[PDB]
């Protein structure tokens, strides 16, 4: 027994949910029906151009989106909600930060909207206390 | 008394308490940094470039999460009066060293549980200076790289070369052979293997293990440190490379010895502990020796092998002592430490007694180890073939009446002057009561033995007489030896650099002294802080990772500089800074250190976290956080913000938090530590109560009617002892992971602080808190037992047996289980629940 | 709404609550009686003595503690209108039937856990009529005695003779051979042995258990009922003697068959659960079949042997079916029951498939079993030797859409009249929805089989067509089959006596009907009570142990009497009384039965304990006690004081106690029981909630704001489902022993009320409460989890995984462990702690 | 899961527990000193005559033996206090009422006081709650 202390919570996990906010909301518009992807994967910045040019090569178009107010963590699970979630088709409503390599492909969340109208409000809360961590809505004036 | 003059803590909702813990966590992501460690200085050997050295170390840069191998470039000159902050250059090119969600092997998780190393990535690495080899264990398999040996110093990060294997399972404990850097060694499946990095050639050397069944049926291991050694004697390896190479002289073959530990864990009791996979609902067997039960039957053995010029394992050979180890060395229960002399001549080993009162250092020359075969005629043959002169030399023999703390400091010298009479340095606490370095010269006079017949050695049969024992330090302070501290012996200038508590027990300072003459002890660190230091191998500059109770930890690089004619007065001048002190929280108050005297006029130190927004006059509820047990000092002049942030959270809610270093704690010498000899529990809680009385008198906000005593591991054990023997003072008692029955605990700790069950009977029943359960309170909501279910150290049985005896005595409790956490709460979710449960329990029932 | 109209429970101290439980204990001891059971009528056949019969039974006199074999003397003539209370004479002379302080073997304590035998002493005995042999197990050693066969009766008690053995270990499950009472048989080390009382000669018959190592390495047992069979199909023996003696005729020898179940449990998952000896910290392995995992590989086998007039087992012989069992009988997962036809012609067995919607009774004639030897030419040889005509007859095949409840009623008549075409009785719930008796005549039409070649059976392969299936009972009620009820078939008068719920669902009455025509169903018991009955084998007189919701249990002895030409209308006249009705304690108020209708307009019954010293106007805190699961009916007109005194203690503190049997609870037919099919856990809580709102409307003292839901096995699972899916009505939830993850529970239960996880993923995710932990309350002290640590039925893992998911979701709880108790809190001290914890939790937080 | 009702609480306390105090109080006037044997054995009626005959042919005396009013619950040990324990010798204190067959000598408490004088007090109580199970003072009037 040499001091089996609790050691608090290191939570060595910050400043990366901003740079995985920018990969969120991948939209594909060949007809006016639009489909969407979401990605949340930590610990590096060389993942960003690989996944960005990946969805560029696989025909998903960019938009700048709000970073989280406080960055999230890995080893833990988060929920995806909002006006477009539930009403329009979100099959992975559960997301989770877990590290995968810069080169390799990722878990997504497929989200169809169809004729989106003028806006789709979306949310990523945490599954711990459902604090409103992340906020957005997409704009057809920024669609391709 | 005055219920309008006592502080009532604002009762928050459960979600409120989570909001508070999360707001604490919003900057604990800042305050934890995992400051760099395991430094290796290498010179640039340029004399025309810009950088004088390259410092290699482990670190998490907070551009990434897991810690990684890094380096800094220490320049030849610095623009003075303007401080240089060293960049954290990444040595490797941003790969990850943990699998997804932290999944490890069970042996890796057990070893990390042993060292309590909570951070992820490359845990620790091994380095060889000449080749510039970095052999480390990262992710799935061993890796290596090099930087500036016969090759050069890179500027970009490189790729880590993987070590391929045909073997299954993890490859634990890897080490480079110093005599030949191409060769290395590791433990796999509890047997010693050796490989070669460039050709990929592997070789098993020991066959004490077979992998036939579970560990209940495959009991012999080799080269691995057992449980009690890992968790009480802080030795994590059981094999030591020979640092020099001998030549067998057949044609050109270079022999390479390895000292290893054979372990026969057949008779040691087996306990089942739940696996981390709760779904599988199976256990793991653990060879866990209780007090009085048989410890593993140990022995030392030489594993040699011979290689060609091209680096292929030509021959191999297990070797064993000419007589059995148990017979040549009676009363030897534990091999605390071992290694080799620097010239390679003798292999030393520190033995230790069953009662831990008879430590003795011994040298075992490699010719004492014959080859090991079942053929008793080859065995007799080489018993005649062993020369008469070669002999184990019991060089040093520490004997005490209290207990021997294992001090790993032992620096034997080259003995090129007058080639007998080994001269060494040795930390000796039992002599003066305090750990002080000595230079000891023992004369190695061999008497000549017939190793053919088997005989029983006497009491001090191999004991060499001492030529001289100059004491290099003396006083009422001690030299740090345990907890991975070390000495650094510059033999060129004849100085020895050590760490110590010469100013005060609350700080660790780097001191230097000459071993030629016990002269003047030069402090190198600034006072008013506490320092963890690490020297260069060239003894020209060191690092100090230091902190104070007020300032967070910083990591500064100092440079010994001055006239070379008097190297003892070389002035350490601040050269560059590596890590600066981080931003303290907006709602952090530094705690106040105090001291006081007992009725016996023994000086105890203590901490206090004052209540935030204190209004004078009001009495606040007080959480006596406690550990109290040996080998741990809670109070020292170091930063308490990273490990004891919950204590600040308590203060921020309005609880006075008191911390007292009761008698029996470390850093303060053997006579201080030894007041708990055979009376664990019977003196510490009295000192804690005394501290509370003192802090109550000094500061005016300690409500004696509202006292909580919270503790963990050994500390919880005291919280339960507090609620039993001092029930009127402690309102509640949050006992986390308590040791409730001493008779169930392991040998290494208990057989030392107390004795064998037949010897100290009243000490076991008085100290086993679960057998005094009738004296626990009749009132409810006064006792909260916390326990990690998968515990390997303080097993769940202890809480289970406590709850059993509470049931039988009809006493209430509360209980919280952490089904995934082993001994330290490691998962952040479980730690957040633990703290909100602690705040809620105090809020409602204190 | 009104704090002047909301009843406040008096906050007692913890010692106060103990004082209340002890005052319950003193009265409680008198209330509990351990009523006489296992009755055995024997005639006296004297016509000049005083006593007509001798009734033998188990009981505790109360002079002593352990229950023992006793007898009463039933006279030829009672003095009318003056009740005869029987003397309880002892067979044995006050010896210890169990060892000191209740120590058993681990398999004995496990068997008493499966049978739920809380009482100590001679728990079960075996009897042979003609020899008058009483073979029983006392203090882990077989004993025997004899009373009135070829010998005479007694008036003094005798010494019970011990049976000497060379076998090391316990001798479990003894049975007298009915064909030869000098021979008996038992299980030792999970292998079938056979012995002879007077000569002492023992003899092993099976060799499936090598005894070499742990049960992970020695997986074959024989004559042993496995876990899932013991705990879900209520079968505890796995071997059945042949009741007749056949003569193969070498020269004079006599065969004696035994049908047994060989079980090869190698491929079934092993789980470790902590042993009772906590100091050792070792576990026990248990071959526990998890849901979805594969069941043990079962098979039926004949262990025969041949003996002589001198009384020695001369020959022996294992036999096995001509094809392997799994191939000759596909879709056969469990052997529910087995035995023999009374003439000895066929060995019957009830098979049952893995969906548990397909049960079929089969007759296996002994010639179908060839000898067993590893020589495949001897095997083919006797495959040629078995006749072409002989055949297993699948006589009966129940198929359902809900699930098959195992009905152990099966009375094969002698078929020597009309020498083919077996006529039997059989309980059938799947046909009409309710368990009703039928007389079924099938036709054994053998087509001729070549047993040497292996064939694949078809879907209706051995299925004999039915000649006729006359229905002897019909209605909205059921014939009691399970839980050790039985029928009694007088073949001389041609009547079948059964138990049923025909008068009302709340009462078990003894009925009789003729199996020639369903003329009328004559009740033989007084209404307003519920009866557990037991007939003489001469069918002239019975015992009934009966009770009501108000009156304690009495045990009256009735005598069937009337003109013999009309046996169906024989009037049961009360002859004598055995154990008259005990004293209800003065604080005990018998509870009120009610009924109500749901929104589906189905009638649910319920109980209520009114608050003692009820004040009109005042609203009271309500404890919804709940089980709500299948095979258990809480609400019935029967004494709720010996088993539900805690509910009265709650009432005596002022809590309204409500008990509801929603849909799923048995004795109300299959369609009622089947409302939980594949949504178990989901519909019960709506029935419980509706029961609260009805009782709230009916009686005016139900406070909806303060509702507690307490449960122990499935009840604890429902209490947690209540707190999840109905949070606004249920204030707190004391969940004991809860089933938190269905995927972890065993096959027999779960695979029947839901099914395999591949089939019902939505039902498992919506029913496993531990996967729905996010919907538990954020408020603290609303959830108390109780669990016995050494549990083998609802393993500790369930509570552990719940606490795990609570930790991960950040939700508070409270928890109490009972470290030494398996599934029921057995020890009275631990039970007292459980009750004071329940009272305290309600007192403080409800 | 067949409903362990779990009412339990089966102490099954015997009315023999008053006359287990009668076995209590054996003293012997062989030397100048006087000493006592204490027995508490339920669950057999024959233990009375058995330990009676055994300890009068072992030369001991029977005293008054006041009976406990409560038939004591089985499974719990009962402690011994008083003015006797702590001044004059009592070798074991606590008594567990466990069964043995009447042919065996049981566990007994041995109590040496030397000279008797005005008497000295012995008490038997429970450790579970500390309520009075038994209480008396010895006689100088029921001796030879």
């Amino acid at each position: 027994s040499p001091l089996g202390v609790l050691l608090k919570m290191i939570h060595n996990a910050l400043r990366f949910i901003p740079v995985t906010s920018v990969v969120l909301l991948y939209h594909r518009v060949h007809p006016e029906e639009v489909t969407f992807h979401l990605y949340l994967i930590p610990s590096d910045c060389s993942i960003r151009k690989a996944i960005d040019d990946l969805e560029m090569k696989f025909q998903f178009v960019r938009i700048h989106k709000p970073p989280p107010l406080t960055p999230l963590y890995m080893g833990c699970r988060y929920t995806v909600s909002g006006s477009g979630s539930g009403m329009l088709e979100i099959l992975p409503k559960e997301l989770e930060l877990c590290y995968r390599s810069p080169g390799e492909d990722q878990l997504f969340s497929e989200f169809y909207v169809g004729h989106l109208g003028s806006g789709i409000r979306l949310q990523v809360k945490d599954k711990k206390d459902e604090t409103l961590v992340w906020e957005a809505l997409v704009k057809p004036g920024d669609l391709m | 008394d005055d219920p309008a003059a006592r502080f009532q803590v604002q009762k928050h909702s459960w979600d409120g308490l989570r909001s508070i813990i999360h707001g604490s966590r919003k900057y604990s992501g800042l305050i934890v940094n995992k400051a760099p460690h395991d430094f290796q200085f290498v010179q640039k050997t340029d004399e025309s470039g810009p950088h004088s050295h390259r410092l290699y170390y482990l670190g998490m840069p907070y551009g990434s999460r897991e810690n990684s191998l890094l380096y800094s470039e220490i320049p030849k000159k610095v623009r003075k009066e303007a401080l240089l902050l060293l960049s954290w250059k990444q040595m490797l090119d941003h790969f990850q060293a943990t699998p997804h969600h932290g999944v490890y092997s069970r042996e890796e998780e057990l070893l990390r549980e042993r060292k309590r190393l909570g951070v992820f990535g490359i845990t620790s690495y091994d380095f060889h200076s000449e080749s510039g080899l970095f052999l480390f264990q990262a992710s799935n398999s061993l890796f290596h790289c090099r930087d500036g040996g016969k090759n050069g110093f890179m500027v970009s990060p490189m790729k880590p070369l993987e070590i391929k294997t045909q073997c299954s399972g993890p490859r634990m404990d890897p080490k480079i052979c110093p005599a030949d850097p191409a060769f290395f060694s590791f433990i796999n499946n509890s047997d010693l293997w050796v490989a070669n990095i460039e050709t990929g050639e592997e070789r098993r050397l020991t066959f004490c293990h077979q992998g036939l069944s579970n560990v209940l049926d495959d009991p012999k291991s080799a080269g691995v440190a057992t449980f009690v050694i890992q968790e009480e004697f802080d030795r994590f390896t059981g094999y030591w490379w020979c640092p020099t190479a001998s030549w067998e002289g057949s044609e050109g073959l270079k022999t390479l010895r390895i000292l290893y530990e054979e372990v026969d864990e057949s008779e040691v009791e087996v306990i089942h502990v739940p696996s981390p996979a709760l779904e599988e609902r199976k256990t793991d067997s653990y060879r866990y020796p209780r007090t009085g039960s048989k410890n593993p039957k140990i022995a030392l053995k030489l594993a040699e092998f011979q290689t060609d010029s091209q680096g292929k394992i030509v021959s191999t050979q297990e070797k064993e002592l000419v007589q059995p180890f148990s017979s040549l060395f009676p009363k030897v229960e534990y091999i605390a430490r071992a290694g080799w002399t620097r010239d390679g001549k003798y292999a030393w080993a520190m033995f230790l007694d069953r009662p831990q009162q008879w430590l003795q250092l011994v040298l075992l020359p490699p010719a004492l180890f014959i080859p090991s075969t079942e053929n008793e005629e080859q065995r007799l043959a080489s018993a005649r073939a062993v020369p008469r002169n070669v002999q184990p030399y019991v060089v040093y023999e520490e004997v005490t009446n209290v207990w021997i703390n294992v001090h790993d400091i032992f620096y034997p010298f080259p003995q090129s002057e007058g080639e007998d009479e080994l001269c060494f340095l040795r930390a000796n606490e039992c002599k003066t009561g305090f750990c002080h370095l000595y230079k000891v010269t023992a004369v190695l006079k061999s008497q000549g033995y017939d190793w053919s017949e088997p005989f029983s050695p006497g009491e001090d049969e191999f004991k060499c007489p001492i030529k001289e024992e100059i004491a290099l330090t003396s006083g009422e302070w001690e030299v740090l030896a345990r907890h991975g501290s070390k000495i650094w012996v510059n033999e060129e200038t004849k100085l020895v650099y050590f760490q110590g508590t010469k100013d005060t027990p609350l700080e660790h300072h780097l001191y230097v002294v000459s071993y030629e003459a016990a002269g003047e002890i030069v402090r190198l660190t600034t006072p008013g802080f506490s320092h963890s230091c690490s020297m260069s191998q060239n003894f020209d500059m060191f690092v100090s990772h230091y902190s104070s109770v007020s300032t967070p930890p910083c990591v500064h690089v100092y440079k010994l500089s001055g006239p070379d004619d008097d190297p003892l007065h070389k002035q350490p001048r601040f050269w560059a800074s590596m890590m600066e002190a981080a931003s303290c929280p907006p709602d952090y108050v530094p705690p106040e250190i105090f001291h006081f005297h007992t009725r016996s006029d023994v000086r105890l130190y203590g901490m206090i976290y004052k209540p935030h927004a204190l209004q004078p006059g009001k009495k606040h509820p007080t959480v006596l956080f406690v550990y109290g047990g040996p080998q741990v000092q809670l109070v020292n002049n170091s930063f308490k913000g990273i490990k004891y942030l919950r204590l600040n959270t308590l203060a921020s809610l309005g609880y006075a938090v008191v911390v007292i270093d009761g008698r029996g704690s470390c850093q303060r010498g053997l006579r201080f530590e030894g007041a708990l000899k055979n009376q664990m529990g019977q003196v510490e809680i009295e000192d804690q109560v005394e501290g509370l009385q003192f802090v109550a008198e000094k500061y005016g906000f300690i409500d004696l009617s509202r006292v909580a005593i919270h503790g963990w591991s050994y500390g919880g054990f005291l919280s339960l002892m507090g609620l039993i023997h001092k029930p009127q003072v402690f309102k509640v008692a949050i006992a986390g992971a308590p040791v409730t029955v001493w008779m169930a605990y392991d040998t290494g700790y208990t057989e030392r602080y107390m004795d064998v069950p037949e010897n100290n009977q009243h000490g076991y029943e008085a100290g086993s808190v679960a057998l005094h359960v009738e004296k626990l309170p009749n009132e409810p909501n006064r006792l909260l037992i916390l326990h990690g279910f998968l515990d390997e150290n303080v097993h769940f049985f202890h809480t289970n047996f406590l709850v059993s005896q509470l049931i039988r005595a009809g006493k209430p409790y509360q209980l919280q289980i952490y089904p995934n956490e082993r001994h330290s709460i490691r998962c952040p979710e479980s730690g957040e629940h633990y703290e909100v449960t602690l705040l809620h329990f105090l809020q409602e029932y204190l």
